[PDB]
Parts: structure tokens; sequence; C-alpha cells
């Protein structure tokens, strides 16, 4: 009917997808076996006697993280050939993900995607989840998106990049992988949403009061953002929003599609005790500049287009009252050529809480996805890192011996330089 | 007799139209299952204006429900008074115009317009001679503003001399959804100034103002806002369905409001509108109706009427009421607030009296006025349009999808000419 | 017919005005639940002067309640006769003018006057034809003297020809609270002499004398003090509400007792006033009433009238009573006290007899006087003002809210000439 196809590439994609599919199963009330005891058709298919299989593919070059899904609780939820694993790791190399080992699994991946997409017309789009800091997430991510652009041309392609942090790295060669990925996802994606790890680290320190969080706590918060994004496809609402709606409403120029996301409220079970979660204050905390999910303070940018997804016990008059206060607040800055800069979407179904998680049951929530010119600094910062390391050719011999040519560094750098000049020209 | 064919387009149009059929069924005494109850001749004698006999004695609306996204049509069917509509009159789409006027009008609107136009012709040719068409849609969206205005163009080519009334909601002034509002609005107006006979403007923000300060309703949902618009929709067409002392149909309203064919944009008002607490305090009389109807605080357009002059205005009264106070109060409002009416028209006001009030009230009035204070709305859309167009912002979604750069310049030129024609009379 | 709109400002005004809605309520026989009890036509014939029908049979006061703190508004609704008022006639402030005339008139009152003038226009224009407005406030306070005097200026701009009868309670002669008394008094008076038609002054020191020496109460509360002032405030407008041998209105009193437009400050008195023990002992006659009426110890103004001359004076008698003894005693007092009257207006006295006395008496009188002994107040406030202005004490809050030094000099000059023009005719 209308459905969306999720692609998870890399270890980051898979572990985010594990949390994402746990939330989707619990909100529609299907058990890990796959059968519940037709609005939800957008994420699950039908296999005979009442039983539902997800519309996703898991892709990884190591066997490790995909075999651990295969032996977990969700053995029979996923189709056995939706979880594709290769033999050897890409090993933090962009060149390995495209030219050496990437070609052997992309053909098998496209066969699965074609079989899963030709059940219906009215395919809404694709969701990609990947890390640009890695080898297989960045390298094979590009190769799949080049292949998808050739076959499925006009379909909407949303990307969720787990972007490298300014301070915390967990890799040394990630400035190389990130600049090469951004060059090649610029001409392949429609909308790219920037997620940073240390942004969610600081959110969970102050809001959830978790001093020592893990990746499993991060991925729950990411899953709540995706749930709020695609809530309108699944549930009935007062003002619904599609997947194809974002590209008409958020991206003003073809190259400018890099955004910043936020979710509010993120409140603990003890913390909910004392607080009225009013529509006015959950929208104030969404725009509160410290509470971004990308570690870019939006005081040093201008907002260009902004999309608010209300979910829950939300009356439309309090949305209009709350967004008017934001516009009149003079520390929030808008670009001159975009006088009206809001899309509001309101859904009825409240956010579902995972048992034994860290979030509390809340009656209403906001997910905000905005385009701003503050993303200029997150591209300048890797560009400072990239020049400092490429100037005397560190780590280059791993890439050039692996199957790509010296010069793709130079081409990717000038493409990023072109993107930086584009953000500067749009602001003035 | 005479018939109105109803066409309901977009998510906004479908849920405004779903509650329209709730109020008209209630006033004609139709059970949601389609039967009649109420045992009165006056309800039933003129029912073919909105309904069709179905040889099982049930009445089916002459409504065509049209959308590109199958979500909102499921919602209308599942709700109360949802089993009333004919299932063949639903025309689904699969893809959805993502707030893009291009895909509403040109590319995805084209493959569905053949399907909807077949159904409209089946209903239109079915009667002796129909009176006209009424469309409820939105101009800030894609499928209401794009495909709804395409339908207006096609039906005016086929049936040129029939009346065409449009209940259209506009972008709100202050805070406003769907960031490409001025692209959608400006492109839809120039396709609607040439092809619609009377256009009646609604804002959501004006309706929120009404429900806060007059109705004193604490949590107004879109059910309550649509109920207010449906009240005004029934008041324009009272005289077709019920007898009265002075009848006025839609063409009577058209000949009496619009001096020049280019200017046909109307402000809509309804009275009385009182809170539950203040219902029992008020003297519900013709002088009170006329005071409440001439407020900026009561108009369902976000355009302050005292900043302009009323070119021509009309008041459709309902109930058992005395006609001299219908006449003398309309004289009273012209004389005392003399600065707000234009000079080269003597006796600007039109009155019609119908004998059947809405259910639960004793007397009501609906106001349709051609004001030149609607210049303020077209200037607000036009300067927002010129803000974005100079920088070529969000243009590649439109220009890449099968229109040209020149249609935007034509749209701005046609709407700036509409601004200029209003300015010469004030 | 004729209606008086009653408009209340400040904590003092609202506690004084709560007792007006007690003493008028029981004289017209209105139940605090809204209904009427007392089965007599004469109370009910002329009730639109202070009340409005509410189509439930209940009577709602024509009262406008305005304050900048909700604290005294909580007191009004909680007490007896507190359910009578319409809640929409209540208008609140949240911040409170902290005894600053500047923020009562300029800063805090600016955002609230738009709301309260809306409520007054709903009541004023809502009737057939209005007579006048009456105001209760203070001069010593911020929210009574600032926002109440701004309302007088704003409503005079809309309704120039209607009467204004105002109770302002003055700063105390001997000991006064609220250290900015002369800044609130002098700043209010120069706008009150240009915008008020009649002002009759009340002093708290005067009421302390009355309740001690005449009423012989050991513990006079402000419940009891406001009850005494409210008794006289019924008496000046009584003859509008009940028929009589010789009728009088406020405009009857206005044309007669103000000889020149600048001097319209009045003294009030009341008789009879005897203690609880001496109700059974005193012989209630018109000769004894006129002896109590021409006494400084009956006056509700803390002045000695024997130090000056009564320019013009008036006595509104109430009760079924013989008119000769009304007329001959007024002649008797003018012949005996030759030097206490002015010479070049012969027969200075006005009498009016209304036939229905207040409840619990058989005969009563309410006394107004335009005296030139009111120079004691204006000189006493002016030299307290002049002393505190010479070295610029407390000016920086009033300069802080957007005044100048020049408005203070004008305020002194406008009131200093008022002192001289009383002295000119003494």
């Amino acid at each position: 009917m209308r459905e969306v196809i999720s692609i998870h590439v890399g270890q980051a994609g898979i572990q985010i997808g594990n949390a994402c599919w746990e939330l989707f199963c619990l909100e529609h009330g299907i058990q890990p076996d796959g059968q519940m005891p037709d609005a939800f058709n957008t994420f699950f298919s039908e296999t005979g006697a009442g039983k539902h299989v997800p519309r996703c593919v898991f892709l990884d070059l190591e066997p490790t993280v995909v075999d651990e899904v295969r032996t977990g609780t969700y053995r029979h939820l996923f189709h056995p050939e939706q979880l594709i694993s290769g033999k050897e790791d890409a090993a933090n190399n962009f060149a390995r993900g495209h030219y050496t080992i990437g070609k052997e699994i992309v053909d098998l991946s496209l066969d699965r995607i074609r079989k899963l997409a030709d059940n219906c017309t009215g395919l809404q789009g694709f969701l990609m989840f990947n890390a640009v800091g890695g080898g297989t997430g960045s390298g094979l991510g590009c190769l799949l998106l080049e292949r998808l652009s050739v076959d499925y041309g006009k379909k909407s392609k949303l990307n969720f990049c787990s972007w490298p942090s300014p301070q915390v790295s967990t890799a040394v060669v990630e400035p190389y992988n990130s600049v090469l990925s951004t060059h090649s996802l610029l001409e392949h994606t429609d909308v790219a949403v920037m997620l940073d790890n240390e942004a969610i680290y600081d959110i969970c320190r102050r809001n959830l009061d978790i001093e020592r969080p893990t990746y499993t706590n991060l991925n729950r918060l990411i899953a709540q953002v995706i749930s709020s994004l695609t809530a309108s496809l699944r549930f009935d609402g007062a003002l619904n929003v599609d997947v194809t709606e974002f590209q008409t409403n958020l991206v003003p120029y073809p190259r400018i599609h890099f955004m910043l996301s936020s979710y509010a409220p993120i409140i603990s079970a003890e913390k909910a005790y004392h607080e009225q979660l009013s529509v006015a204050e959950i929208t104030n905390s969404a725009f509160e500049p410290a509470s971004m999910m990308a570690k870019c303070d939006p005081r040093h940018g201008k907002y260009m287009a902004c999309c608010l997804m209300y979910r829950g016990d939300v009356v439309p008059k309090d949305v209009n009252a709350a967004v008017a206060t934001i516009k009149t607040k003079r520390t929030i800055q808008f670009v001159d050529w975009c006088p009206t800069g809001f899309k509001c979407g309101i859904n009825y179904q409240p956010p579902t809480v995972v048992p034994g998680g860290d979030l509390a049951k809340v009656m209403r929530a906001v997910c905000m996805i905005s385009n701003s010119t503050a993303i200029a600094e997150v591209f300048s910062r890797m560009d400072h890192k990239f020049d400092l390391m490429y100037a005397k050719r560190a780590f280059v011999h791993w890439y050039v011996g692996e199957g790509m040519e010296e010069g793709e560094f130079s081409e990717a750098r000038e493409d990023l330089a072109a993107l930086e000049k584009d953000y500067e020209e749009v602001g003035i | 007799m005479r018939e109105i064919v109803h066409v309901q387009g977009g998510q906004c149009g479908n849920q405004i139209g779903a509650k329209f059929w709730e109020v008209i069924s209630d006033e004609h005494g139709i059970d949601p299952t389609g039967t009649y109850c109420g045992d009165s001749d006056l309800q039933l004698e003129r029912i073919n204006v909105f309904y069709n006999e179905a040889t099982g004695g049930r009445f089916v609306p002459r409504a065509i429900l049209m959308d590109l996204e199958p979500g909102t049509m499921d919602s209308v069917r599942a709700g109360p008074f949802g089993q009333l509509f004919r299932p063949d009159n639903f025309v689904f789409g699969q893809t959805g115009a993502g707030n893009n006027w291009a895909k509403g009008h040109y590319t995805e609107g084209a493959e569905l317009i053949d399907s909807v136009l077949d159904v409209v012709r089946k209903e239109a040719e079915g009667c002796d001679c129909l009176q006209g068409f009424q469309i409820t849609h939105s101009l800030g969206g894609g499928t209401g503003s794009g495909m709804g205005t395409l339908l207006i163009s096609k039906v005016r080519e086929e049936y040129p001399d029939r009346i065409m009334e449009t209940f259209s909601v506009f972008p709100s002034p202050k805070v406003s959804d769907t960031v490409v509002e001025p692209y959608n609005a400006t492109l839809s107006v120039h396709q609607l100034v040439e092809n619609a006979d009377e256009v009646q403007v609604i804002d959501n923000e004006a309706l929120y103002d009404i429900c806060f300060r007059t109705l004193k309703l604490t949590t107004p949902t879109y059910g309550d806002l649509n109920h207010l618009v449906s009240a005004a929709m029934s008041g324009v067409t009272c005289c077709l369905r019920f007898p009265g002392q002075l009848n006025s149909d839609l063409r009577k309203l058209a000949v009496n409001l619009i001096p020049f064919p280019r200017l046909h944009f109307f402000l809509i008002g309804f009275a009385p509108l009182t809170s539950r607490g203040s219902q029992q305090y008020r003297a519900l009389s013709v002088p009170e109706l006329t005071q409440q109807m001439f407020d900026a605080k009561n108009m369902m357009c976000a355009s302050d009427p005292r900043h302009g002059r009323y070119l021509t205005a009309s008041a459709m009264f309902r109930g058992r009421m005395s006609t001299k106070e219908v006449d003398e109060q309309m004289l009273n409002v012209q004389n005392k607030n003399s600065s707000y009416f234009v000079e080269w028209i003597p006796n600007n006001m039109k009155s019609s009296v119908c004998d059947i009030p809405p259910k639960g009230l004793k007397m009501s009035v609906t106001f349709v006025g051609n004001s030149t204070a609607i210049q303020e709305m077209f200037k607000r859309v036009s300067d927002q349009f010129t803000a974005m167009f100079r920088r070529k912002a969000f243009l590649h979604w439109y220009t890449g999808e099968g229109m040209d750069e020149m249609e935007f310049t034509e749209a701005e030129s046609n709407m700036n000419d509409l601004v200029s024609e209003y300015q010469q009379y004030q």
C-alpha cells in the first residue's frame, strides 16, 4: 500500500535498528515471534496466519553483530535473508567499502530490496541508518545509494548519519572517512539528518540523570525520534505529514539538505513526578539551544526551515499559541528570505514507553527537525581536521593500495569546500 | 428543481465537508443510516438540492470526495455520518502531493482528474438542470490548492454559465504551517480569480480568535472550528431548501455583491455566537443580531474590516422575524457608521429572510460581505511571495516537476493587478 | 429610561462599593441569590437605574469593578452580596500599582484601560439612553487614584455631556498613611477638576469623629465606616429611584449647586445619627433634623464650615413628611446664620422631598454643601506638596515611569489657583 523500506548499514545502523524495531513491535503489540494476539502495514508485511515480518534489511561486512541478532530474542521476527553478513570487516577504510569487498554483497542486497519493494506501488521512500565514521557504513552506504538512485529514481531517500563528534572520536581515521562520505552522499540523498553521539551523551546526563550511559541508552532515544517522524504514516492524526512532505518543506536548495534534530520531553520517571508537561513548555525545551541532538549550538546560525511533529494529547490551539511565542522570541533567528518557517504536524497516539527503559510515560511529545546555517561549522571543523592530516599524507597508503586513486581525496575536499561556500552564500 | 453538487478536496476540505453534511443532515432530519425521522413537510419538500433518492428510501449526498492520500478519507468513512456517502464517490490517490502545487496540478493531479471528472459528470447530468457547484478546499496545501483548482478549471470549461462557489481557507497571517504557503496560495489565486464566481475566505487563526473570545471554549479542536464554518455554509443556502418571505439563491447573491468580475472575494460572519454561561442572559432580537454581525471580532476572515470600506454586503436572516426591523436596522448600520461604506453605491445592503432558523436557536443571520479590507491579506501573501521568489527559494520542487519560471511571474502579476483594482475604490 | 453606571476603583473603592451593593440591594429588596422578595410595586417600578434583567428573572448590577491586585477582588466575591455581580464585569490586574500614581496612570494602567473601557462601553451603549456615571475611589492610593482618574479622562472623551458624580476619599488632615499622599492627591486633583462634574469629598478622620461622638461606637470597623458613607451615597441618588412631592436628580443638583465650573467640591452630611440606645429616646422631627444637619460634627468632610461661607447648599429629604417645616426651617437657618452664608446669592438653599424613607427610619436627610471652607484641604495638601517638592523627595519613581518635572509644577499651579478662587469669593 503505502510503505517505507528501512536499510541499516554498518554496526551503528544495526544496533540503532535493533532499538528501532523493538519500539515498532511494542507499539503495534506484535510479539517477538511476529504474530499479534491494517494501519501498521507501512512497517510490517503479511505472512499468512496473522504474522508480520519487518520491511528492513540489515547489512554488515563482519559476521559478528548480525549473527548476534540471529541468535537473540528476535530470531524469528526477521526474515533469515533480510540479515546479510559478509566474511571480513571493512576495517575503517572507505576504499575497502567500495572497491575491494563492497561489490560482493551489494548485488545480494539489491536483490532483497527489489523483492521487498515490488510487492506494491506507492512505495513512500527509503530510510538509511549508517555511521559515516566507519568503513562499511560509509563505503557500502554510498555504493547502495548510487545503486538505488539508478533503479528507484524519484523515490524519497532519508538518511540518518551518526556523525562524528567534535571531541569524542572512537577512531583516528574518521576525518578521512567522513569527508569522502559527505562528497558521495551529497548527490545521492534527499534529506540527511545529523545525529551526534556526544550530544545524546550530554542530554542523558542532565535530563535523564544517567551518569554512565551505554550505546543501548543512546539507541532508545534515536528510536523515539524515528517513531515520532513516522507516526503520521501509522496512526490517524488531526494534521498528518508524509515522508515525501519533508523534501518539499525543508530543503530550499538541492545541495542544502543537512539538518539538526531535537526531541522533547526527555524526562525521567522520578522527574515526571513534579512537572506539568504543557504544550507550551515541551516546545520551549525543543528550541532550547543546549538540547539539540547534534552538538551544534544554533546561536551561531540562522534557522532556514523548521518542522515540528507533535504527538499525543495536543490541542491545535496550543500549538498555534506556542509557536507564536517562539517566533516573537528574538534570540531565535530566521533567515530573511523565509518569512514563514514552520510546518506543524499533530498526531493522536501518545509515545510508547519500553518497559525497563529509562524514559517515563508521557502524554505529549515534540520531535523537531530543522534546517539551519549552523551546520556550516560542523563541516568546517572536519575540514580543519582533514587538512591537518592530509597535508603530509598520513594513512593515505591504506586507501590508495586498496583500490582507489590518489585524487579522490582532492575531489572530495573541493566538494566540501564548495558546500561550505554554499552555506555562506545562503545566509547573507 | 435546482441542485448543488458538492466537491470536497484535500484533508482540510474533507473534514470541513464531513461536518457540513452533519449539520445539513441534522437540519433535514436524516439519520446517519440514511433514513428520515421528524414527520414535517418543510424539511423534506426540498431535499433534492443536496440529496438523491436511492430507491430504498435512503438519501445519499451529491458529494464527491477527492484526495491524493488515502488516510483522511478513511477517517471520514469511519466517523459518524460516514456511511451516508456513496462509496463510488470516493476517489482515492496513492502517492500524495507533498504540499507541492506542481504535483497537485500538473503531474500527479492529471492522472486522477479523469477519474473524478467522470463521477462529477455522472452526478451533474443526472438532474433536470443543476444550479451550481460548491467546493471546500485548502490553499496552503498541495492536493487542495493544486488538484482542487485544476478541477475548477476543467468544470468551468465544461459548464461555463453555472455558478461556482468556493469555501476556501487561506494561509493564516501570524504563525502558519506548511512553509511553502505563499507559493501555493499565489499560484492558486490566479487560477481561481478567472474561474470562480464567488470565493468566500476563511482563516484558521480568525476561527481560533472567535472560539477564544466569543465562544469561551477552552480547548477548541478542529471539530469545533469546522462546526463554525459549516454553520456559515448552511446559512448561504437556506433559501434554496426552505421557504421564506424574501428568497435569495446563490445567483441572487452573485449579481448583488460583485460589481466587477475580477473582485469576488468575500468575508463571512455568523451570529449569534454566545458562550454557555451567557446564553441565558441575552435578548435574542434583530438589533442584537446586527450589532454582533458588524464586529471585527466576529468575522471569519483575519482581515480587520474597519481598515477598508464595504463595497457591497448581504445578510441572510433566518427565523420568524419582523421585516421592518430587518429593513430599518440595515438602514441604521449604514447611517451611523457611515465612513465604512463606499459612496458611489447607494444602499449597499441586501437582506433575505428565511423562515426556518437553525436547530436550537430562534433567529440567526449569516453575513457575506465584499470588503476592500481583504487587500490586507493579498498584500501579506504577495510580499511573502516576493520575499522568497527573489532568492529562488524552494523553486526546484516546482520548476523541476513540469512548470516554467514564467507562470510564477504571471501569478504575481495577476495578484498585483487584483491589489490595484481594490486600491482604486478605497 | 435613566440608568447610572457605577464604576469602582481601588481597594478603598471596592470596600465602599461593596456596601453600596448592600444598601441599595435591601432598599430595593434584592436577594443576594439574584431574585426579588418584598412584594411591593414601588421598589420594582424603577429598578433599571441600578440593575439589569438577566432573562432568568435575576438582577445583575450595572457595576464596573477595576483593581490592579486580585486581593480585594477575592474579598468582594467571598463576602455577602458577592454573588450578585457578573464575573465579566470583574477586570483584574496582576502586578499592582504600589502607591505610585505614575504606574497607575501611565505604565500599568495603559495595558488595562483598553480592557476596562471595553466593559464600560458594553454597559453604556447597551441601554436605551444613559444618564450618567458615578465613581468611587481614593486619592491617596495608586490603583484607585491612578487608574480611576485615567478612566475619568478617557470616558469624558467619549461622553462629554453626561454627568459625573464621584466619591474621592482625601488624605487625612492630622495623621495619614501612605507617605506619598501629596504626590497622589495633587496629581489627581488637577485632572479631576478638568474632567469631573461633581466630586464630594470624604475623610477618614471625619468618619472617625462621627462614629465616636455621634454613633458612640467603641470599636468602629471599616465595615461600619463604609456603611455610613454608603448611606449618604444612596441618599444623593434616591430621588431618581422613588417618586416624591418635589423631585430631584443629579443633574438637578448639578445645575443648581455649582455656580462656576471650577468650584464643584462638596461636603456630605447625614441625619439622623443616634446610637443604639437612643433610637427609642429621640423625637424624630424635621426641626431636629435640620439642627443636626447644620453641624460640623455631622459632616463627612474634616473641615470646619463655620470658618468660611456656604456658597450653595442642598438638602435631599426623604419620607412622608410635611413640606412647610421643610421650607420654613430652611428659611429659618438662612436668617439666623447670616454670616455662614454668602450674600450675593440670595436664598442659597435647595430642598427636595422624596416620599420613601430608607429602611428602618421614618424620615432622613442627605446634605450636600459647596463651601468655601474647603480651602483648608487644598492649602493643607498644597503646602505638604510644596514642602516635599522643593528638595525633590520621592520624585524619581514618578520620573522613572515617564513623567517630567514640568507636570508637577503644572499640578501645583492648577490647584493653587483653585485655592485663590475660593478666597476671592469669601
